[PDB]
């Protein structure tokens, strides 16, 4: 339930999103600011401090597997359920993250976002934001 | 605990917002307002209109509490004390709605302060809003 | 995600047992006690001012029942908890202005009011079968944004 | 805080329970499994089949830890600190697990202490439950 306004306000954003970085610095920041999420990437090799969360390869590799995700639900939003289905059981029933977690890494892209455009990143523009983002972490979350 | 890291990440932090402390506490009510609408039923005594002077002036009040509590990270519940009962006893805020306000203000830092919004000072900064909500909230416990 | 077949026999047989006048006021009056900022919501019950005007305030005891009762509908209907909660799911999200957290919250009072009541016959199996219970009423009612 | 009312419930209420504490560790342990399967995940390890030793044997630990946590009320960070350390550090748990716990002890003690478990007993082991946690959960912040 995005507006037409809020529809081009991410749109108008999102197309100038540094797609190679922006995942992993999301994904970092959620490693750095919230360490128990560290439990799930244990395959990623060194996290054991913010430079090497943030120059971890993999995490870097792996928050554009998850940006692109969120594209991929941009390109969707009347059908969040249907595009994050199965990586919803991937998260619920494979990986076992709690969906608590995947608002806080929505709000740490946020703040990635806001992070990389400043003034650009209005109220508003956050506001549409944040429905992506609650959209996905539901949407995300709807296998139990 | 706010570590002495912490502690000079949010200080520093302050340091750099400077006199936009005020602006920033209105900019991160306006953001909470517009990204979760719920909290606007806090303030029906509001104008929440754009450039409300009401919030602007409330902005100003949260952003002297925040820049009090930078300079008591020590004793957040000392400094904080009379803002918890406020908090619980008459405003019944939900606890929920710190972590929007919280979320806001690092957003609004994030904004106006790229430089500084490291991922460790992001973690301190994250640290010290949810400190000061936790002495906020400390009446519920 | 839901009950199986044998889980919906162990509520079901528990929830018969429900005393419908008392577990929804007991439930909502604990959630007044042990959550105190959700009491924002009922300015109009009168006294809440301690746990013991919480749980003799009348209002709380009715209002409670009333909740009780929409478990019940819920309970009566777990393969559609979307449908049956829609009107209130709206009502509490969009008039109310209740933080879906709470929801939740409020099952789980009521899951220890269960506990509270049935003592060793809620079992840990009754039990689990009862999260699933509140956790889908919660999420029924949260279906509004 | 953990008020004088507060900490006298959570202690007549232990005593109560008097010998019975590590069987309700165990029970708690099971009902958190039971009722947020993906708890059982930190506990690969353990055979969580009915009647697990290993179970058995853990609702005792933590039924001593909570114990021990009942005598040290004015100190929990200090007297839960290697317990801080091991649940943020070693074992990684999710602060969401600790409301789930904390939920199933409260309601194995309602299931086992009717008369004890009034809604103020229930708010002050709310409380403590939750001051345990945050002890728990502290190396986060
Ligand atoms: C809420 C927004 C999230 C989105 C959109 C998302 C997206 C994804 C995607 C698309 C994949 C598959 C990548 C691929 O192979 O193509 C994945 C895997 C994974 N996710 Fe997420 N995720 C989210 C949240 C989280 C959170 C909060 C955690 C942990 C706290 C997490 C942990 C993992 C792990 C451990 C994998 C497997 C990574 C690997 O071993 O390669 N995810 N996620
Ligand atoms: C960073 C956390 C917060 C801080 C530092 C803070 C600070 C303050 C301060 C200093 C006041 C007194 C203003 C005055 O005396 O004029 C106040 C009042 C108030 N607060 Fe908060 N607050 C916080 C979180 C919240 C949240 C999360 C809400 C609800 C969404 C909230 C709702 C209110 C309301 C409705 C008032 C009365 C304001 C008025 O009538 O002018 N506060 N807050
Ligand atoms: C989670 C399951 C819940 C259910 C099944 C439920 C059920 C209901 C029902 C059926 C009504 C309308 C009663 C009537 O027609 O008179 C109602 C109203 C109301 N609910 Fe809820 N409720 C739930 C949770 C909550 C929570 C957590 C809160 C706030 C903390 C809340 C606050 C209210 C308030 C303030 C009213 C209006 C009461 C009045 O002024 O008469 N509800 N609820
Ligand atoms: C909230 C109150 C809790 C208390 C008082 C507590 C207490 C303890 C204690 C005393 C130990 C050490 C046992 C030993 O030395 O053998 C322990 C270990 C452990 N804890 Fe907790 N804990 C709590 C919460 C949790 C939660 C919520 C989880 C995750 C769902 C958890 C997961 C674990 C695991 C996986 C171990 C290792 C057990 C073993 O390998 O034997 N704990 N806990």
């Amino acid at each position: 339930h995005l507006t037409a306004e809020e529809k081009s306000l991410v749109s108008g954003l999102w197309a100038k999103v540094n797609v190679d970085e922006v995942g992993g610095e999301a994904l970092g920041r959620l490693l750095i600011v919230y360490p128990w999420t560290q439990r799930f990437f244990d395959s990623f090799g060194d996290l054991s401090t913010p430079d090497s969360v943030m120059s971890n390869a993999k995490v870097k590799a792996h928050g554009k597997k998850v940006l692109n995700s969120f594209s991929d639900g941009l390109k969707n939003l009347d059908n969040l359920k249907g595009t994050f289905a199965k990586l919803s059981e991937l998260h619920c029933d494979k990986l076992h993250v709690d969906p608590e977690n995947f608002k806080l890494l929505g709000n740490v892209l946020v703040c990635v976002l806001a992070h990389h455009f400043g003034k650009e990143f209005t109220p508003q523009v956050q506001a549409a934001y944040q429905k992506v983002v609650a959209g996905v972490a539901n949407a995300l979350a709807h296998k139990y | 605990v706010l570590s002495p890291a912490d502690k000079t990440n949010i200080k520093s932090t302050w340091d750099k917002i400077g006199g936009h402390a005020g602006d920033y506490g209105g900019e991160a009510l306006d953001r909470t307002f517009q990204s979760f609408p719920t909290t606007k039923t806090y303030f029906p005594h509001f104008d929440l209109s754009p450039g409300s002077a009401q919030v602007k002036a409330h902005g100003k009040k949260v952003a002297d509490a925040l820049t009090t509590a930078v300079a008591h990270l020590d004793d957040l519940p000392g400094a904080l004390s009379a803002l918890s009962d406020l908090h619980a006893y008459k405003l019944r805020v939900d606890p929920v709605n710190f972590k929007l306000l919280s979320h806001c203000l690092l957003v609004t830092l994030a904004c106006h302060h790229p430089t500084e919004f490291t991922p460790a000072v992001h973690a301190s900064l994250d640290k010290f809003f949810t400190a000061v909500s936790t002495v906020l909230t400390s009446k519920y416990r």
